[PDB]
């Protein structure tokens, strides 16, 4: 039974991917949170640790990016502001910087210009 | 204080705003210049003016709702 | 017979809400105290300095 411990690791992940598709498909209502450039170019097909799998975006140096919100320490959900791309995972500033210190060694300006930016704010009940 | 043509003076067609900013007393707009990645500062007032639906749009997406904050 | 088909000048957006699935404006109108609501696609095109000016009086950088 040395792989009736891997079958329960396995739904664990599983279930952490599902929470992910649906915390990515709701954010597509949310309003833009905010905006970024980019100083650095991003190709999520190679990227391996995606909350879900093949949804990582890609982008170029000089790139703009919208974001709708973060997901943890190494991902955030938006898109890059461009016809036709759709809204998925993002590397967040922290892990861009992770695998630049990674493709230094084998093979400082930070990865994204976060665009601070006022918002209109409509009051709702206190609920 | 510089000498190029900057905002709007540029000549080129409005794409999107990417921010909003009073932070200098009056109210301005980072705007992004179709088939440029440069964007820069534009008065409010002047945009309102001459790509009312490009701030609208922005408006619309950055529009949010809050409780009792 | 409501909302611009009255035939009264906007005066000022009240509210705006997304709650019915699209995002509809509370509007005041000219010399009438009946608000009514409007889709905000309409308002966008008849008087868009109304709209900007909702939006102007609400924009903010803390929630
Ligand atoms: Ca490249
Ligand atoms: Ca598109
Ligand atoms: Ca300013
Ligand atoms: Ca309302």
């Amino acid at each position: 039974s040395d792989v009736s411990l891997e079958e329960d690791r396995e739904a664990i992940r599983q279930e952490r991917e599902q929470q992910a598709a649906i915390q990515l498909e709701r954010a597509k209502s949310k309003p833009v949170a905010f905006a970024v450039k980019t100083n650095v170019s991003y190709c999520g097909a190679l990227d391996e640790d995606v909350p879900v799998p093949s949804t990582a975006i890609s982008f170029d140096a000089k790139d703009f990016l919208h974001i709708k919100e973060k997901y943890n320490n190494d991902w955030w959900i938006g898109r890059l502001v461009k016809e036709g791309c759709e809204i998925g995972f993002i590397p967040s500033p922290l892990r861009l910087e992770n695998i630049r210190i990674q493709q230094e060694q084998k093979r400082h300006i930070p990865p994204y210009d976060v665009v601070p930016s006022m918002r209109p704010v409509v009051l709702v009940g206190p609920s | 204080a510089a000498d190029k043509p900057r905002g709007f003076a540029r000549g080129l067609d409005p794409e999107r705003i990417i921010g909003a900013t009073d932070s200098s007393g009056e109210l301005m707009f980072l705007m992004k210049w179709k088939d440029s990645d440069e964007a820069d500062l534009v008065l409010a007032k002047e945009a309102n003016m001459k790509c009312p639906q490009i701030v609208i749009a922005f408006y619309e997406e950055r529009l949010t709702w809050h409780s009792c904050p």
